[PDB]
């Protein structure tokens, strides 16, 4: 299911009209959330 | 990794940093586990 256009866009949001998507009914692939740069910032609550 | 941090390089310890102003069901609790061995044996230890 796509998050490369939810990433790989062109154009943003404002932070007072911060963009919404839902995703349900797909495979997610979270390995290929890797090469959006050299160092970023990774932190998740609640799992590992 | 070559003992230094960075992406799928973490740290495996983690902190609580407790304040008195936390729910309920947050506060630190203390545990003590009492393990027996119902055997025949001497019976070095037992009550009144
Ligand atoms: C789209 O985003 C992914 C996210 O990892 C990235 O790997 C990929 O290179 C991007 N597409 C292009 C054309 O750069």
């Amino acid at each position: 299911c796509p998050f490369d256009e939810v990433f790989n866009a062109t154009r943003f949001a404002s932070v007072y009209a911060w963009n919404r998507k839902r995703i349900s009914n797909c495979v997610a692939d979270y390995s290929v959330l890797y090469n959006l740069a050299p160092f970023f910032t990774f932190k998740c609550y609640g799992v590992s | 990794c070559n003992g230094v941090a960075g992406f799928n390089c973490y740290f495996p310890l983690r902190s609580y940093s407790f304040r008195p102003t936390y729910g309920v069901g947050h506060q630190p609790y203390r545990v003590v586990v009492l393990s027996f061995e119902l055997l025949h044996a001497p019976a070095t230890v037992c009550g009144p």
